[PDB]
């Protein structure tokens, strides 16, 4: 299970850094791919043999490795490189691990930055009577656009029932983004409060409920 | 090098579909091939490969048994028979290439004697390289049709303070909504819908008025979904 860091962004100019991570066994004895997806379009291989570039891709991308991970790197970034950056391991042959990374968004925005306010709603008295429960966190007026949300139960995180809308912009040219975690009746008595972190740009917001 | 997937479509949970993936302006009898699927909007995510002799098969534990890649070089196609599907298999299908161009090395020199032919020992075997990618097909699976969305109120929290109404479980799009039978569009904010797991639509619709007048000012989420003939009139309370 490779991991990666959930969004990056850079004005234009500086050098930005992507890095993989995981065991020695799907690291370190085998090879690094690197490939780029632009927004609408499939993907391309950056970079494969670890190091090694294909034709058509400058010299700014150079690639890494090291004992249990792996880092892509970008020199001078344009509006064009604005893409999503996974990595990849095949080797050796494989086992029941993953093959690809969970993904890292690169926003080329030089543009200042505007803090999410979130908004967190409890579930309601009718849908209770009805049997299900609904966890309603929005997200509004953020930039450049690129969150992470996380759900939580008494400290504990939760991982089923999550479900997050891409962001997407607003009027005022600032993004915007619902995530809904839907749950039992029976879940939502059993713990004190639920909260919800919105990860957006290193800073993250935490709203919480409580019946 | 050019590659074009096609089969995709529409299908129930549990019915199956065959997907094809048309090879050109190379050698493909030489290089492996690969089955990459994308859930929008998530992570890329390996299917299946496949040798440039077919003898060496690979597949994903969550297709372990449901799905199985095939070629057919004389045609020059690559397919993958896609049966007993699940809604979490929903995704857009890429067809990619193996870089490495493969060749063998020891052959058995035991049987048949062509009899054709002889399989390899020590092949190259794939580099596991996506290095030419094709647009996709989609797939999707979805277990819903024609459904209501089943309104419910919300919270007075503090803009200052800020109400909505929640539409949920509704499909297909388009559902509009409004507020005070369209006399109040000001401080109102409707969010995107979803995509839930069980492929059926949710969207949710924030009002940002003042404090002072929820005691006094009513406020009505007016929902309509045209597809199901639904319209409803949601009075938020505190």
């Amino acid at each position: 299970v490779l991991t990666q860091p959930p969004s990056v962004s850079a004005a234009p100019g500086q050098k930005v850094t992507i890095s993989c991570s995981g065991s020695s066994s799907n690291i370190g004895n085998n090879f690094v791919s690197w490939y780029q997806q632009r927004p609408g379009t499939a993907p391309s291989l950056l970079i494969y043999e670890t190091n090694k570039r294909p034709s058509g891709i400058p010299d700014r991308f150079s690639g890494s490795k090291s004992a249990t991970s792996a880092t892509l790197a970008i020199t001078g970034l344009q509006t064009g490189d604005e893409a999503d950056y996974y990595c990849a391991t095949w080797a050796a042959s494989l086992t029941s691990a993953r093959v690809f990374g969970t993904g890292t968004k690169v926003i080329v925005s030089g543009q200042p930055k505007a803090n999410p306010t979130v908004t967190l709603f409890p579930p309601s008295s009718e849908e209770l009577q009805a049997n299900k429960a609904t966890l309603v966190c929005l997200i509004s007026d953020f930039y450049p656009g690129a969150v992470t949300v996380a759900w939580k139960a008494d400290s504990s995180p939760v991982k089923a029932g999550v479900e997050t809308t891409t962001p997407s912009k607003q009027s005022n040219n600032k993004y915007a983004a619902s995530s809904y975690l839907s749950l039992t009746p029976e879940q939502w008595k059993s713990h004190r409060s639920y909260s919800c972190q919105v990860t957006h740009e290193g800073s993250t917001v935490e709203k919480t409920v409580a019946p | 090098v050019q590659l074009v997937e096609s089969g995709g479509g529409v299908v129930q949970p549990g019915k199956s579909l065959r997907l094809s993936c048309a090879a050109s302006q190379f050698s493909f009898n030489r290089y492996g091939m690969h089955w990459v699927r994308q859930a929008p909007g998530k992570g890329l995510e390996w299917v299946a490969a496949i040798s440039y002799d077919g003898t060496d098969k690979y597949h994903a534990d969550k297709v372990w048994g449901r799905f199985t890649i095939s070629r057919d070089n004389s045609k020059n196609t690559l397919y993958l028979q896609m049966n007993s599907l699940r809604a979490e298999d929903t995704a857009l299908y890429y067809c990619a290439k193996d870089l490495r161009e493969d060749e063998c090395e020891e052959w058995w020199s035991d049987y048949y004697d062509f009899g054709k032919q002889l399989p390899c020992r020590k092949s190259r075997g794939v580099a596991g390289i996506f290095d030419k990618w094709g647009q996709g097909t989609m797939v999707i699976v979805s277990s819903a049709s024609t459904k209501g969305p089943s309104v419910f109120p919300l919270a007075p929290s503090s803009g200052t303070a800020a109400l909505g109404c929640l539409v949920k479980d509704y499909f297909p799009e388009p559902v509009t909504v409004s507020w005070n039978s369209g006399a109040l569009t000001s401080g109102v904010h409707t969010f995107p819908a979803v995509l839930q797991s069980s492929g059926l639509y949710s969207l949710s619709s924030v009002v940002t008025v003042p404090s002072s007048s929820l005691g006094t000012q009513t406020y009505i989420c007016n929902v309509n979904h045209k597809p199901s003939n639904t319209k409803v009139d949601k009075r938020v309370e505190p």
